[PDB]
């Protein structure tokens, strides 16, 4: 059981990644009616005015 | 040619099959290699995730990654720029490229110390030798300039400079320093450097090398209650014997 | 014409090693030419003394040991994986058979144990030739068959009948005549 | 394997495929033998083995002494000279 | 598939006397099976490319769970592979197994050379010092015939279209393996097992309960030892030389190859031509390949004993041993002249021993 | 084994009336060894890594002597192996083969389940564009159960360690295939193929000359169409979009599978419910699988004669051909209400009359 | 395969491997029969394809127009249909 343990776990993601963060955004060159896109934790994310 | 010698063994704690690495060495020995030896070497493996709940806690240890300029990019306008450290950021490097490097050092290259102790013979004990190794040349040899003399390199004209000053360092536990302090403490550290996982390794270790030996010992039983019944047959010719 | 003229060479050849036929039996002529007897007839003295003799003494003290520790015979160490000796098997009478018989099985149960027998139960001698009446009859009747049927290189049908067709006659007993069936229970060469 | 003149069976039953090797190498019983084997849940086992501990021991090495030893000793020898030679000449040829 | 199963590994019935130096073939096998299921599991996450291998091996210990487990395990039961195929070898030298089990031996012999060819590609793919220049070594090593040296490479010297293929061939052989492995059971099981004693014997006994279960506690002994080896590392199995990045136009100071290999280099470090040192290898294995019809070579009727035991005279396969491990230990040490004559001594020693196992 | 070729492949007695329909087993066999061979030696070049995989199957056909055939062979031959599986398929679902050739059938559903999967896998390796999305696309639709899919990816998203395993298995499963052929014609050789006719016959003929000859034809037409496709490119087989290297944050604007993966897009583009999704496909391949035992699902005696010639009723195989190749086409075209319509209509035909098969 | 009561033999010689499947499948000749063939060295071999080629020709292509080309041409007729109401939808939904 533990080397199966073992093995499953081997498939499982790596210790470097870990998905954390957070971001901040900045609003003021925005235009009426526009989309922007931005990074976030690995997806994008939209901001419309 | 000739053989180089060998190191003496010194006795440091890990060492040992039952024992673990000595956490506060680690810490003076980072001390050590952040303020000395990180000069001119490189340890691209490392990153600052590694120390946190293994060697420092993880406040103090995003408090050191803050003091290095790191550089990311490219921005809205295509350019580069440079940032506070963060936790997630490899250890710096003092060059940008080998040649850099062998520009400042006379021709030589620095090593990089992410793997140093099992990149040797004797590791540690060789590592350990070396930092204590310098001393003048003897009758009938001499060196040329910027070359030094070292009892324990091969071929004993090595290009580092004499490593380990007392009291060019301070600990934050108390510890006095001096250069065999520094040498014990800062081989700990790049030991420790050269694979984390080592207390894990052993941990496992003994729990399985102590049931499988207990496996082993059942399964000799069992093999000898059938090795009994055909050693301890008879088998007679022409009439019985005993019964 | 290639052939008959090749032909011609190997007859004459023949019919040269024909005319020196002897018609009764003649002395075979030595194994060694005479430089080498002449050697070893000049070294003998410091040879046999000091090297031959004592490797010639201690051979058969070693096989002798082995041989009674166990209370084998000599003749108990030759195969029947061997033609020659699987005839001279054949030929036994019964209690010569039933002997060695007995004489392997307690071989081997010794060997299991690893004990030696008592001083008492080793007082025989093992080199005894108790098979030689028989090896030579087999000699004999295996070379005749090689004489009048092995004479030459015989044609035959390939991967046919079990058997590859180069010469075998038990069937699979080679890898590419392995496996002969893939559906039903089998068989036995000897139900035949 | 087995010569064919003792793979000839007296039964005449079909051999099943799981029992192939096992008539393959028949062999006659010449004379007959009697057997007798009891149970392992009846027997002792392992004070057989340490009973006869010290015969089977003095069989075993007496048996390796000659022919693994004795070459074994000369080998080792042989490495201690060529040491000998070796810190020899590593002075003869650099140190003055 | 089942019939099969019970006829040849729960019916199938030996000698009584079968003693442990007849367990080690199963064990070979084993750790074939074991070192298949760490490469599958070890090929998931590396990388064949040359500028970039070498961080790929690292990654696997340094930053993903139970990474480094597998790498050692996959290190560390090659060294058993090969010590398990040395005793396994020895054994039927001592008995004259070749006697009968003719093409069994065969099978054997190109098994080994099978496992050799697995082992070096093997020692590539990590992408150190000493695996480019091991490879730049063996590469010219084979280079007589014009042209093939380029090709196998790939290129001019040594690069990532060789690790790439090295890789694929390294994945592929040892299932080839497998496959002769079947074919050398067939003609083993054809026959039938040698005695220790070198008789034939009506005393015989079913496999399942007696030798099955000396097989399994060999088996756990194996195991055992290859973990305690692996976690703790007691012996410096390999040179640490493989530590450090490739370097085209530098050699590393000191050079030992893995022990398995030592005693061929040491034939490279002594005879002068090398052409010469090429023909030793090429020799000494026709010579075993000879040993397959050893009856033919004489008139005399052959016995299988060869009453090594209590004898002064020992025998030449003893002598074989103790000078391929002589050869090893001379490998192991630097160029010097004392080392070359006392390698030459024991070269001489190593081919004549085993030319003369035909002259019974 | 020379005994068993000659058995089955040489000896086996057939019926007189085997015509080219039934010919296609051995064309699916071909290609897939000829896939194999084409797969080992383009493994030798490519490299597994999400920074550089475009470009080195950009370096083959660029850099590479006769580099561009293999990778054209190759991604054209996969066209050919769905062909002859879906030709042979629809000839037996005709027939009612799978009226005594119980087994046979299973293992020919095991087996285009296996060359799906391959084939898939096979499909993300060049990284392109659609490559990637597609691999987002179904390792999405396998979600319901927690945690399988970061898992199965090796990460949050899909990723070059996604690519190194998708390598290893595409690797792997091919010769997995191979093993279950075989099963596959131990349960067919059981039995014995069937006529066109649908009656037994006693009037067989051997196999060696009259069929051996007709494979050998249809092998050469297919060698030959193979080559006009791969040099020439006639038609439009795969989609442009896997030319663009990926962007992980911008889909491209039309989207098409290849042709083989169609009609199951359809049902994806048209079934509200993403779950219901997932069970049609789970629903019809169980179906498929249900008809392996027919004979028990009704009390009347059965034959295999389905009486389709000039019958004015069609046959519910013909109506599922048909149907499919509608999906094929709604598959191809945009979103939009009218295809999603007749998409619906196109889809209740493929569903019911796969279930009526088992109404007789 | 055949019932067992086709598949037992007359003679007793035993079957060769290389025949396996030849005689899993013997079947009786019930009431015998006389066949003849000519060698294919001794036949005209392309003149009898084309001979009879208008008698195959009509059968094959009569026994497939119901079952094959009825639905065909109810499945074209559903595209064309199809086309015609998405060509009128893209104009409905987007032109004024
Ligand atoms: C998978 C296989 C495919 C299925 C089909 C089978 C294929 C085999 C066909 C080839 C055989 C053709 C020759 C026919 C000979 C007929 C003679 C006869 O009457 O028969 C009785 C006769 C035995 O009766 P006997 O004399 O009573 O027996 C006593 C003993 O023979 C002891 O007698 P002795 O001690 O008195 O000495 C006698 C010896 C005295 O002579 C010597 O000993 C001379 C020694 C000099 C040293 C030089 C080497 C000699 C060998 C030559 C090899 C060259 C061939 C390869 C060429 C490569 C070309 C690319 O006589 C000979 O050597 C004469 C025969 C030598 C012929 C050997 C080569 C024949 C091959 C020709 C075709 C080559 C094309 C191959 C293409 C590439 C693929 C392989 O048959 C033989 O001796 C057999 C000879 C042929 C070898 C066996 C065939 C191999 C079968 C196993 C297949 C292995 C394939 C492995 C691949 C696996 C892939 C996965
Ligand atoms: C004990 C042996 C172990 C063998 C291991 C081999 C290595 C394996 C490596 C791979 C791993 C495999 C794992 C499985 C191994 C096998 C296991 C097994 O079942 O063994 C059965 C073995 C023998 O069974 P058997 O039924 O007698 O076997 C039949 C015989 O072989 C008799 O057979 P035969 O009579 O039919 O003969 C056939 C022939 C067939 O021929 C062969 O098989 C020959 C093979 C030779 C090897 C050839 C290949 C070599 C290749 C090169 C390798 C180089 C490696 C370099 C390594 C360097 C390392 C530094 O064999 C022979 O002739 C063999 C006899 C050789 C005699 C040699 C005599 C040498 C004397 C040396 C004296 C030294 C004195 C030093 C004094 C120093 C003073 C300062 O029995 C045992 O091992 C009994 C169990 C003992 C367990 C004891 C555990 C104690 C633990 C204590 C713990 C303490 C803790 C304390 C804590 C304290 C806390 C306060
Ligand atoms: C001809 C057929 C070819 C078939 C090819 C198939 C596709 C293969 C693809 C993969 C590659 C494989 C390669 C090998 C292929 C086979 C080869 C072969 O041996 O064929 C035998 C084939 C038929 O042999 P057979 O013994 O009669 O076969 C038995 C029958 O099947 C009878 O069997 P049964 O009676 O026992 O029935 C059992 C049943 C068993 O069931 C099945 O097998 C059903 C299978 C159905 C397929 C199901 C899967 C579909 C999956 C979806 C695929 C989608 C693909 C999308 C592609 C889009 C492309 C745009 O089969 C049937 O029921 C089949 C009957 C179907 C009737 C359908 C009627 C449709 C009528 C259409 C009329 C169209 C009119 C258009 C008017 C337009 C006006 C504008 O005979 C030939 O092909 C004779 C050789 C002809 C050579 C001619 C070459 C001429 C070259 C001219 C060059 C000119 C150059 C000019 C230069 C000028 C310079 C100045
Ligand atoms: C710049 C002044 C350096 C400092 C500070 C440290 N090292 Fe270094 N090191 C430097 C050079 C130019 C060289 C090359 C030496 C040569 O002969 O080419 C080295 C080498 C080493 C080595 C290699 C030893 C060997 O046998 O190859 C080691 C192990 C090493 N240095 C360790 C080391 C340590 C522990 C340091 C902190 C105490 C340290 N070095 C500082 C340049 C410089
Ligand atoms: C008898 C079977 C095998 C033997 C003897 C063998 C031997 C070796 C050896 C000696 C190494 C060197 C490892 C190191 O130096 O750290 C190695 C590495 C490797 N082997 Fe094998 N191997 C075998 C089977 C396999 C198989 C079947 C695979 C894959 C299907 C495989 C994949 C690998 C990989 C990926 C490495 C690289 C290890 C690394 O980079 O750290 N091996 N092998
Ligand atoms: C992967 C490599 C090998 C495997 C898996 C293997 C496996 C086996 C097995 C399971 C046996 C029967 C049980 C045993 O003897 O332990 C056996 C016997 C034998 N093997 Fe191997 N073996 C290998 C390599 C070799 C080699 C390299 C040789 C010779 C050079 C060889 C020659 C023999 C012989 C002669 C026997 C039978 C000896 C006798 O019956 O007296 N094998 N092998
Ligand atoms: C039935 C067997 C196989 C099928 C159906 C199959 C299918 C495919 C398909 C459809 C592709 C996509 C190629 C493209 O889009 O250009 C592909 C690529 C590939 N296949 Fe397979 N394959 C098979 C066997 C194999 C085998 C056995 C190997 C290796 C041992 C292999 C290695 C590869 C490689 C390396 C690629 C990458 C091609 C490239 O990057 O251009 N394939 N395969
Ligand atoms: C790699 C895939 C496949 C291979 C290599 C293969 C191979 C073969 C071969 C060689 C035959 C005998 C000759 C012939 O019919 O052409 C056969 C017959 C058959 N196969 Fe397949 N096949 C494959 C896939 C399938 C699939 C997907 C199915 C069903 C869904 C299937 C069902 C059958 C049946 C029912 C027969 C016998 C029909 C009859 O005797 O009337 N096979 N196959
Ligand atoms: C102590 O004395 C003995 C020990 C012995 N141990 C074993 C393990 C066997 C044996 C090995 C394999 C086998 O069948 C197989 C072939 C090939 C395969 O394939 C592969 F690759 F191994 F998995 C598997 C399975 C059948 C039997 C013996 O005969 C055997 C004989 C003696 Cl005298
Ligand atoms: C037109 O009518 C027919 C055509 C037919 N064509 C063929 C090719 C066969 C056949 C296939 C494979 C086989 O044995 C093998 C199994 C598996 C292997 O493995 C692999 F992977 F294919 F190489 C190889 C070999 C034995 C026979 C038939 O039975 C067959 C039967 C009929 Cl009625
Ligand atoms: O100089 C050598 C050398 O000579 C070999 C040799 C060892 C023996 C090998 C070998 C010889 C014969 C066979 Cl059958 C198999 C392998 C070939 C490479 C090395 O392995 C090596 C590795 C790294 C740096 C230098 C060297
Ligand atoms: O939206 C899709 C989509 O829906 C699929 C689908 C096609 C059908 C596939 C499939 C379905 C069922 C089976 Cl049994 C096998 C494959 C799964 C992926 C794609 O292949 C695709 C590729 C690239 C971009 C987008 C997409």
């Amino acid at each position: 059981r533990s080397f199966l343990c073992k093995w499953v776990h081997y498939w499982w993601v790596s210790r470097d990644m870990l998905a954390a963060g957070t971001t901040e955004v900045d609003l003021r060159p925005i235009q009426e009616g526009m989309t922007a896109v931005f990074k976030w934790r690995g997806k994008p994310v939209f901001v419309r005015h | 040619e000739k053989e180089p010698p060998h190191p003496p063994s010194y006795p440091f704690w890990f060492k040992s099959l039952f024992h673990s690495h000595d956490i506060p060495s680690v810490r003076r020995g980072y001390e050590v290699y952040r303020k000395v030896c990180a000069t001119c070497h490189s340890m691209e493996q490392l990153h600052f995730r590694h120390l946190v709940g293994e060697v420092l806690p993880e406040k103090r240890v995003k408090q050191i990654a803050a003091e290095y300029d790191v550089t990311d990019g490219p921005n809205d306008q295509g350019e580069m720029y440079t940032r506070p450290g963060i936790l997630g950021d490899a250890f710096p490097s003092p060059y940008p490229n080998e040649e850099a490097a062998r520009y400042a050092n006379g021709g030589a290259y620095p090593p990089d110390l992410s793997l140093i102790t099992a990149a040797r013979h004797f590791g540690p004990d060789y590592l350990m030798a070396l930092l204590g190794g310098y001393r003048d040349p003897p009758e009938g040899v001499e060196l040329r300039p910027g070359l030094y003399w070292n009892v324990w390199f091969p071929g004993n004209a090595i290009a580092m400079p004499p490593p380990l000053m007392d009291e060019m360092i301070d600990y934050e536990d108390g510890t006095p320093c001096n250069i065999s302090q520094m040498s014990k403490d800062v081989v700990n550290f790049l030991t420790w450097a050269t694979e984390p996982t080592a207390d894990e390794r052993k941990l496992y270790g003994l729990k399985c090398v102590s049931a499988i030996a207990i496996g082993t010992v059942l399964m000799t039983l069992w093999w000898r209650f059938y090795w009994a019944m055909y050693a301890t047959r008879r088998i007679d010719f022409g009439k019985l014997k005993y019964l | 014409q290639f052939h008959r003229e090749i032909g011609k060479l190997f007859a004459s050849y023949s019919n040269k090693i024909t005319a020196n036929s002897p018609v009764q039996y003649v002395p075979s002529p030595p194994t060694k030419g005479k430089v080498r007897r002449a050697l070893s007839s000049a070294l003998m003295p410091v040879w046999f003394k000091f090297f031959r003799g004592p490797l010639d003494r201690w051979n058969l003290a070693v096989m002798a040991k082995y041989l009674r520790d166990h209370g084998l015979m000599y003749d108990d160490l030759y195969s029947d994986k061997e033609p020659v000796f699987a005839r001279a098997l054949e030929l036994l009478p019964p209690d010569i058979q039933a002997a060695r018989f007995r004489r392997l099985m307690r071989g081997t149960y010794l060997n299991h144990l690893r004990l030696y027998l008592p001083v008492h139960e080793q007082n025989y001698d093992p080199f005894i030739p108790y098979m030689a009446p028989y090896v030579e009859e087999a000699k004999f009747q295996l070379q005749e068959e090689e004489e009048l049927l092995g004479y030459h290189m015989w044609e035959g049908v390939w991967y046919s009948g079990g058997v590859t067709g180069f010469g075998d006659k038990e069937p699979g007993e080679h890898f590419l005549v392995a496996l002969p069936n893939l559906y039903g229970a089998g068989g036995s060469p000897m139900q035949a | 394997g087995a010569p064919k003149f003792e793979r000839k069976m007296l039964g005449s039953y079909p051999v099943s495929p799981e029992f192939e090797m096992v008539w393959r190498d028949r062999l006659t019983a010449h004379g007959g033998y009697i057997q007798q084997t009891i149970s392992p849940y009846q027997l002792k086992f392992i004070y057989p083995f340490w009973h006869t501990f010290f015969a089977r021991c003095w069989c075993k090495c007496s048996a390796y002494a000659w022919p693994w030893v004795w070459p074994g000793l000369i080998t080792f020898g042989l490495v201690k000279k060529m040491n000998h030679d070796v810190e020899e000449d590593i002075r003869d040829h650099y140190w003055y | 598939f089942m019939s099969l199963f019970r006829a040849h590994l729960v019916f199938y019935r030996c000698a009584l006397n079968l003693n442990s130096s007849y367990n080690f073939g199963f064990l070979v096998a084993m750790t074939f099976v074991l070192q298949i299921i760490t490469g599958i599991t070890l090929a998931f996450r590396y990388t064949s490319e040359a500028s970039c291998a070498f961080a790929s091996v690292q990654h696997l210990v340094r930053e993903v769970a139970a990474g480094w487990e597998f790498r050692m395990l996959h290190a560390t039961t090659a060294s058993f592979v090969f010590l398990c195929i040395l005793i396994h070898m020895t054994r039927g030298l001592y008995n004259w197994s070749y006697s009968y089990l003719t093409t069994a031996w065969m099978s054997g012999l190109v098994l080994y050379l099978l496992t050799i060819a697995t082992a070096f590609l093997g020692y590539v793919l990590p992408w150190g010092q000493m695996s480019f220049w091991g490879a730049t070594v063996i590469t010219n090593l084979l280079s007589p015939i014009p042209y093939l040296v380029p090709w196998l490479l790939g290129g001019y010297y040594v690069s990532d279209v060789t690790l790439k293929r090295f890789f694929v061939l390294h994945f592929i052989l040892p299932f080839i393996g497998c496959i002769i492995i079947v074919l050398h059971i067939f003609y083993l099981h054809l026959n039938g097992s040698s005695n220790p004693a070198g008789i034939d014997t009506a005393l015989k006994v079913a496999f399942y309960p007696h030798m099955l279960m000396t097989d399994a506690k060999c088996l756990s002994y194996l195991i055992g030892l290859i973990f305690l080896q692996a976690a703790f590392g007691l012996m410096e199995l390999s040179h640490p030389d493989n530590s450090i990045p490739v370097n085209r136009f530098v050699t590393p100071l000191h050079i030992v190859p893995e022990w398995y290999f030592l005693a061929y280099y040491a034939v490279l470090k002594v005879i002068p031509s090398k052409t010469g040192g090429l023909l030793v290898f090429m020799s000494s294995l026709i010579n075993l390949g000879l040993l397959s019809e050893i009856r033919a070579l004489n008139t005399r009727m052959l016995i299988r004993q060869q009453f090594m035991t209590r004898n002064v005279v020992s025998g030449w396969v003893i002598i074989w041993v103790y000078s391929m491990i002589f050869l090893i230990i001379i490998g192991s040490a630097i160029p010097q002249a004392t080392y070359i004559l006392y390698g030459r001594l024991a070269t001489i020693l190593y081919l004549t021993t085993g030319l003369v196992l035909c002259l019974y």
